[PDB]
């Protein structure tokens, strides 16, 4: 396997990585508490898309139900974390 | 001249000249046609475009 | 002895449509009056090393030219060497 | 236009494709609700049942009971003899026997006759 | 939709919990303990032990008890050719009746 | 013979006088050192058999059943020494004696000369049996299991008591040498019929055949380990055996009355084993399993040809162990869960690998895997089969399948997978189940080696 | 520790009855539905749909993950035919009726034309194959005291 | 897998559900990333178009073909992820997790090695004890009469107290115990 | 690197 142990700073940076290259929405302005509705005027099928991005890009499915529910950079990461058991 | 020659080639052969039904004689050759095919797919969706796997 | 190095992602804004088939996406999509705005998100795809792709035919003869290389000079040796 | 999708009994219709939950009444959401709620009270309790340290056993299932009873112990208090149950039980259970008495009746007269006969080639048939 | 403030006071303080428990699995450096007691070389040794013996065994059991019954070990009789000479008897095989040889 | 029969009889005082503590110690190693003196009757010789005195006598029949009877005992001992850690000392040593008194009635019903002492022994071998169900039974339902058990036996050899009686008034003698060597034909007439059918039915409502099978489920689940093992290991080849050995002056009659019961039986064999698919307990699938491979062998000896009597006897001694090691392991899997059902716990073997192999090892063993004795009775009895008619191959190989299907299915659902969240208290296996399991599946590979010794006389 | 009640019950013809089984399997009273009253013993039990159970949602979260169930949820009748190990009712990309007609389809097509194929074979344009000793007569079988009819080959 | 499920699922759902399942088929059936960019960029088009309709009758009767059109071109094997309940990895290492209470029949001279998580173990042990005690409580009066409505737990309100009924969610195996 | 974790695993020494 030899697959790294990612970690917590390693999937936040991933996540900004991903979401930066979302031209939508200008790399200045987002940050890691920022949200996708309200802060970013960001429609929900453009929520869709930027979770199927992560999904591609992670290797993982998020299953629908709790995709729908995700609306901040954070709380991606957290899921993230919390399915791939990271420590810190 | 390699190793699946010396025995594909002389299958065919003496496939192609035997008194044998025609509908297996049919069948063997397109039966080969598609191998050369699917190995075609083979190398080629996975060698050939721009790669696919994450990043 | 593991994979520990503390790797750095590269700068977001090295990756550009520029170079890469996704103009004529981005064209056609323009003509009919859409953007993608996932279009940079996968330059890196196309920006790299994996810029240079080989054709089918090229890519069966992988050795062909060394193997030809061999080949005569191992024709002319056995020409040389049996005339005697 | 496209063609339909027909379902059958072992390729059943997908839930998209399913018109009952395009028509919905306050019923329906009703219905629903009642549904949610107890699956949640059952939920509820299980996991109550299931998270306690004192515990140190199997949790008694009342379904799996249940559907073992049913599927052993209750079969025949619940049975009458009917028309349909009548004819099952005897096609079932005697026609195959029958079959087979006939077809290796008639399979060993044919093999006798020829011994009979002597145009069977027995030769090296040492063991038997 | 999204969160609401429950479930997100629930699912941190769960994460709190679970990487707390992640972190209390790994193992320190006296963690594992074992309790110590004892009551081309490679290469060598092991065609001694594993391919020699073998062979001295199976060759024993082969020529003084397998063939000691008949017909134990049958061996299909060598092809004889024009020409070739027999071992037992010494008589020469006679060759071919010259066919005509072209090409 | 006397020097098995007396010991056996020993065993008795033996427990009685025995420690409050140390009754199970004793029993163990005194039926032990019995085997050991059985052993000796397994070297017959191709002439007649060896005719201890004039009530007594073994043939190469007789030897494998007699050797695995005296061999049962010591595994019945360690089964039951887990569920009656709670019961009194006065029933722990009642429960012994009724084991110590079914094996002496089993040792001299196997070799019975006269045909009326063995008649008496193999009824008498049904009321330790029927204590043992209905005494120490968990379920409800022990009691009218015994009641099935008993009458259902009963009904079938009463008449066999009369024919008995009648033959030794016609023929003049009932010992087995007398009746074989002064054989002759039953004339085709419907009194030689009912007594053929009178002479038959006794041992063939036992083995069971399919249709009067109804007792051996019941039996079979609600018995303890004990009795569960002592019947599906021993006390159904009692019907084999009785008809193997009463064949002898039912010719030529047999070679048009065999049809209905060879035909049930090529039939259930199929009907039991896909029966087996579909069952929601282990017992009851592995009771279903001893009657599809009773009705092979009962196709067996209804052939009537020597390969058939060989593949008998093989199949026989192997289903006996192969049952007995199955019985077992469920009986370790419901102690644990106290629940006997198959979906109920799952994924076993992740917390006991050991106990996985030994699963795996019955499972494939029961799959008639060769070069294993099950298999060499199920080929001979195919290829006498097949020599009676070329159409049974059909039949004999949709059984094959479906003995596999069930086999493997029965593997998988309680050892692959994912295991149970609620269940906490698989304890890891003591080692007295696992000395059990090996000390059941060890004689079966070895008797591999050495075929000759359970192929019965006609070897 | 189960009472009497509990256990399943003979198929009741009274709305009372009925709704007092519903409540029993855990189950709402209009979506609770007894097999029909035949000879055979389902008695009440409920008909649960013939929906397999390997298409249940995947992600929800199951008691048994393996079975894909939950405790305490009424149990189909032939649960052990449908337990992702077995015959599955998973919507197909293609119509069963479809799928059946172009597979038996192929198959006959297949078998017909294999049969025309024997009935036109394909062969060379050469004569039989030609052994010098009476065409092996010796070699094949032998029988050396019969002084088989001698075929001689014809050179050409 | 994590959140509880609703009693229904809105029409936002619906078509949010049917958008991601749609872009996916079109992924798998467009192999390079080009070809599926500019064709997912169509499909979005095409499935903004209705977006601003306001009557539920015809949105309803919408969807529908929309569903219709999705099961005629689906694709018969779509691309699924390894770890997905239809990969080809989905529950490779189910066999491998192995339950936390099996610690507590391991042999002494077996806790003998590891003393220190052993004793960590002791700890959240009674950690547990203490926290079911209270949370029993706190559900029993936090809960509605009649019975739950929905499977979701409140968190913990007090400072001491845990969220009820964590033992199990915390105490989770492992993605790859080994 | 430091990072070895514990093998929960059911009682292999009986
Ligand atoms: C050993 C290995 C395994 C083998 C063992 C297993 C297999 C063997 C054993 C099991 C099979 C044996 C069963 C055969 C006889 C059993 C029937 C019985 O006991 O009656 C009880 C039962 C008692 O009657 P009831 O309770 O007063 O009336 C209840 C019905 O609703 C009233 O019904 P209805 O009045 O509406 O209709 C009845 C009528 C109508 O019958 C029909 O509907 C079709 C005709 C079928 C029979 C004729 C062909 O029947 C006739 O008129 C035909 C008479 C001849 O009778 C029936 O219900 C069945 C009636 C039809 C008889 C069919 C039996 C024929 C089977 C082939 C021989
Ligand atoms: C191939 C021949 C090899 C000969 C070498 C000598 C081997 C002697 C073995 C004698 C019988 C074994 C005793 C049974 C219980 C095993 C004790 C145990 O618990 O294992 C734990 C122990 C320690 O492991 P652990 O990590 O502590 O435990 C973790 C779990 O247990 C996890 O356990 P696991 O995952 O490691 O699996 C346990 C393993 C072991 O468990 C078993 O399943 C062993 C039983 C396999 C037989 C299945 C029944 C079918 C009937 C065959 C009857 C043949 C017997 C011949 C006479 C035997 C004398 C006693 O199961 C298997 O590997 C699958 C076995 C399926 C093999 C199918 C092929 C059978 C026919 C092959 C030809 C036989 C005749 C050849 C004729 C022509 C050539 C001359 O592992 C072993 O000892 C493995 C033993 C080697 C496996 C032998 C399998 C084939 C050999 C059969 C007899 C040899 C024939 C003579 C030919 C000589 C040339
Ligand atoms: C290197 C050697 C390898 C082979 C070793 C083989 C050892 C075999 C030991 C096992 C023997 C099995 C038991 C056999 C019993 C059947 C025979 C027995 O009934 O014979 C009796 C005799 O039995 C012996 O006297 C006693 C043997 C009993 C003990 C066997 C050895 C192992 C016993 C182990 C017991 C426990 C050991 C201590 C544990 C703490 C009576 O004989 P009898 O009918 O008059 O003979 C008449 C013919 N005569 C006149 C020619 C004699
Ligand atoms: C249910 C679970 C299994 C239980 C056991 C099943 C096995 C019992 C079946 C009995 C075996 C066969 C019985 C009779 C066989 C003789 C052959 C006879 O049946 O065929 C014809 C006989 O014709 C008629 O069958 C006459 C008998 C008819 C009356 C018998 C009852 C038939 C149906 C009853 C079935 C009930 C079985 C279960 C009872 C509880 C031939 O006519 P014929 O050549 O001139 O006479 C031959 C006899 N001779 C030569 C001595 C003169
Ligand atoms: C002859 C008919 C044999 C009777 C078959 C009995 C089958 C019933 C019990 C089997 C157990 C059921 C079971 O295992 O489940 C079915 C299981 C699951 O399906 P999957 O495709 O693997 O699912 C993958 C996606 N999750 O699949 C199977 O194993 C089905 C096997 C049944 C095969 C039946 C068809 C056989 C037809 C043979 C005819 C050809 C004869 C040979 C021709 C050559 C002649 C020279
Ligand atoms: C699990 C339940 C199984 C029940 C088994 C019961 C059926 C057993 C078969 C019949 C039993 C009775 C047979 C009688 C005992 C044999 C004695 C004998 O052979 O003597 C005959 C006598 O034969 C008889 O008397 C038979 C009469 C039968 C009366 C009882 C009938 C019982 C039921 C008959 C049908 C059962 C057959 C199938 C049973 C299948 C299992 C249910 C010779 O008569 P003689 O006087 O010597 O004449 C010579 C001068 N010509
Ligand atoms: C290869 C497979 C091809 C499959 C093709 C599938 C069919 C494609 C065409 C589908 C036709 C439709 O759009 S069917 C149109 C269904 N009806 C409506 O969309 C009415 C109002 N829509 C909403 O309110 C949504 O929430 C929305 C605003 C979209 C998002 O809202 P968000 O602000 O919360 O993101």
């Amino acid at each position: 396997s030899d697959a790294p142990p990612l970690t917590l700073e390693a999937i936040k940076d991933r996540v900004l990585y991903v979401l930066k290259l979302y031209d939508k929405i200008d790399p200045e302005k987002l940050s890691v508490n920022s949200h996708f509705m309200k802060d970013l005027g960001l429609d929900s099928l453009d929520q869709v898309e930027i979770i199927m991005a992560m999904e591609d890009e992670f290797g993982f499915e998020i299953p629908d139900i709790d995709a729908e529910k995700l609306m901040c950079p954070q709380e991606i990461v957290d899921y993230i974390a919390d399915k791939k058991d990271v420590y810190e | 001249y390699l190793t699946g020659f010396y025995s594909k080639d002389l299958i065919i052969e003496a496939v192609n000249m035997s008194y044998t039904n025609a509908w297996a004689l049919l069948m063997t050759l397109i039966a080969t046609s598609l191998t050369a095919a699917y190995s075609t797919r083979i190398i080629f969706f996975a060698f050939l475009g721009k790669p696919r796997f994450p990043p | 002895e593991h994979g520990h190095s503390k790797m750095e992602l590269p700068d977001y804004k090295q990756w550009k449509i520029e170079g890469t088939p996704l103009e004529t996406v981005q064209e056609k999509l323009a003509a009919r009056g859409l953007r993608d705005p996932w279009g940079r998100n996968e330059a890196w795809r196309y920006s790299g090393g994996f810029a240079n792709n080989v054709s089918f035919v090229g890519a069966l003869l992988k050795g062909f030219k060394w193997g030809f290389a061999a080949f005569v000079v191992a024709v002319g040796a056995e020409y040389y060497l049996e005339s005697q | 236009s496209f063609p339909k999708y027909k379902p059958s009994r072992l390729a059943t219709l997908p839930a998209t494709l399913d018109p009952a939950e395009y028509d919905i009444s306050p019923e329906t959401r009703k219905a629903q609700a009642e549904r949610l709620a107890i699956r949640s009270r059952l939920k509820r309790e299980y996991l109550l049942q299931y998270n306690d340290p004192n515990r140190l056993g199997v949790i008694e299932d009342p379904a799996l009971i249940r559907w073992t009873y049913a599927r052993s112990a209750n079969i025949y208090p619940n049975f009458r003899p009917t028309p349909k149950t009548s004819l099952l039980g005897a096609l079932f259970g005697i026609g195959p026997l029958f079959f087979w008495y006939y077809v290796f009746k008639t399979d060993r007269d044919k093999k006798e006759k020829l011994i009979q006969e002597g145009k069977l080639d027995q030769t090296f048939n040492i063991s038997y | 939709s999204g969160y609401t403030p429950d479930e997100k006071l629930r699912l941190q303080q769960l994460r709190e919990l679970r990487r707390r428990w992640l972190k209390d699995q790994e193992l320190s450096p006296r963690e594992p303990v074992l309790p110590p007691r004892r009551v081309t070389y490679r290469h060598s040794i092991f065609a001694v032990t594993h391919v020699l013996i073998p062979v001295w065994i199976i060759h024993y059991y082969l020529k003084y008890h397998v063939t000691a019954k008949p017909y134990t070990v049958v061996e299909r009789k060598p092809r004889i050719f024009p020409g070739d000479t027999i071992l037992e008897t010494g008589e020469v095989i006679p060759l071919m009746k010259e066919f005509p040889d072209q090409h | 013979m006397l020097k098995i029969i007396i010991p056996t009889t020993m065993l008795l005082p033996m427990t009685w006088m025995s420690k409050h503590n140390m009754i199970w110690i004793n029993a163990t190693v005194h039926s032990l050192l019995i085997s050991l003196i059985s052993l000796s009757l397994l070297n017959q010789l191709g002439e007649n058999s060896l005719n201890f005195s004039l009530t007594f006598f073994s043939d190469s029949l007789s030897a494998p059943l007699l050797v695995l009877t005296t061999w049962l005992l010591p595994l019945m001992l360690m089964a039951s020494q887990s569920h009656l850690s709670k019961e009194t000392t006065t029933r722990k040593k009642l429960y012994i004696t009724m084991l110590i008194l079914l094996q002496l009635f089993l040792i001299m019903t196997f070799t019975a000369t006269e045909l009326i002492l063995f008649y008496i022994l193999f009824e008498a071998t049904l009321v330790p049996t029927l204590i043992i169900i209905t005494r120490w039974g968990n379920q409800t339902e022990r009691l009218n299991a015994g009641l099935y058990f008993l009458f259902y036996t009963l009904a079938g050899s009463l008449p066999l008591l009369v024919a008995l009686v009648y033959i030794q008034n016609t023929t003049g003698s009932l010992n087995f040498l007398i009746i074989h060597y002064w054989s002759h034909p039953l004339s085709n007439s419907w009194s030689n019929i009912f007594m053929w059918l009178a002479c038959i039915m006794a041992f063939m409502v036992k083995m069971p055949l399919y249709g009067l099978h109804l007792w051996l489920p019941k039996a079979h689940v609600e018995a303890p380990i004990a009795g569960s093992m002592v019947l599906a290991a021993v006390l159904l080849k009692l019907g084999g055996y009785g008809m193997m050995r009463i064949t002898t002056i039912l010719n030529p009659l047999t070679n048009y009355m065999a049809y209905p019961f060879l035909m049930l039986s090529m039939w259930g064999m199929i009907m039991t084993s896909s029966i087996c698919l579909r069952q929601t307990d282990l017992k009851s699938l592995i009771a279903y399993s001893s009657v599809s491979h009773m009705a092979l062998v009962i196709v067996a000896i209804m052939i009537q040809t020597p390969w058939s009597f060989m593949g008998a006897t093989a199949l026989m001694i192997a289903h006996g162990l192969t049952s007995s090691m199955l019985f077992c392991l469920a009986n370790t899997n419901y102690e644990r869960v106290h629940s006997r059902t198959m979906i109920l716990a799952r994924g076993l073997q992740t917390l006991l690998p050991l106990m996985a192999t030994w699963w795996l090892v019955a499972s494939l063993t029961n799959l008639a895997l060769p070069p294993s004795i099950n298999l060499i009775g199920e080929l001979f009895i195919i290829t006498a089969s097949f020599s009676w008619s070329n159409i049974t191959i059909i039949l004999m190989g949709m059984n094959m399948m479906i003995t596999a299907l069930y086999s493997l299915y029965m593997l998988i659902t309680t050892q692959r997978g994912k295991y149970t969240h609620h269940i906490n208290n698989i304890k890891p296996s003591f080692t007295r189940e696992n000395a059990l399991m090996a000390l059941h599946i060890l004689p079966l590979l070895l008797l591999t080696l050495n075929p000759k010794m359970i192929l019965g006389p006609l070897y | 520790h189960v009472t009497k009640d509990m256990f399943p019950g003979p198929y009741p013809k009274t709305p009372e009855e009925r709704a007092a089984a519903a409540k029993k399997y855990n189950m709402r009273v209009e979506d609770y539905e007894p097999y029909p009253d035949d000879g055979m013993g389902y008695g009440d039990y409920p008909k649960l749909p013939d929906r397999s159970q390997q298409e249940r949602d995947p992600w929800y979260d199951w008691d048994h993950p393996d079975l894909r169930l939950n405790w305490g949820e009424p149990i189909h009748w032939d649960l052990d035919m449908y337990i992702r190990n077995r015959v599955d009712t998973s919507p197909t990309p293609v119509s069963w009726n479809t799928m059946c007609k172009h597979l038996f389809g192929f198959v006959a097509f297949m078998l017909f034309m294999f049969w025309v194929g024997e009935i036109y074979p394909s062969y060379q344009p050469v004569g039989p194959k030609q052994y010098p000793y009476n065409d092996l007569y010796l070699e094949r079988g032998g029988d050396p005291t019969k002084e088989p009819e001698p075929v001689v080959h014809y050179e050409i | 897998a994590f959140s509880a499920p609703a009693a229904y699922l809105t029409h936002q759902q619906k078509v949010l559900r049917l958008y991601k399942r749609a872009l996916r088929h079109l992924e798998s059936w467009c192999v390079h990333r080009d070809k599926y960019r500019y064709f997912a960029c169509l499909m979005r088009a095409r499935f903004d178009e209705h977006k601003n309709e306001k009557d539920m009758v015809k949105a309803t009767q919408l969807l529908r073909q929309a569903e219709e059109e999705f099961w005629y071109g689906q694709h018969p094997q779509p691309y699924i992820f390894p770890e997905s309940p239809g990969g080809t990895s989905y529950e490779r290492y189910e066999c491998y997790k192995v339950p936390e209470w099996c610690l507590d029949d391991w042999h002494p001279s077996e806790k003998a090695m590891y003393p220190d998580y052993f004793a960590k173990r002791e700890q959240w042990k009674r950690l547990r004890r203490e926290s079911w005690e209270r949370e029993v409580k706190q559900l029993q009066e936090e809960t509605p009469p009649g019975g739950p409505r929905t499977e979701a737990l409140p968190p913990a309100r007090k400072e001491g107290d845990l969220p009820p009924l964590w033992w199990h969610i915390v105490t989770r195996p492992r993605e790859r115990p080994m | 690197h430091g990072k070895r974790l514990f093998i929960i695993k059911p009682s292999g020494f009986y």
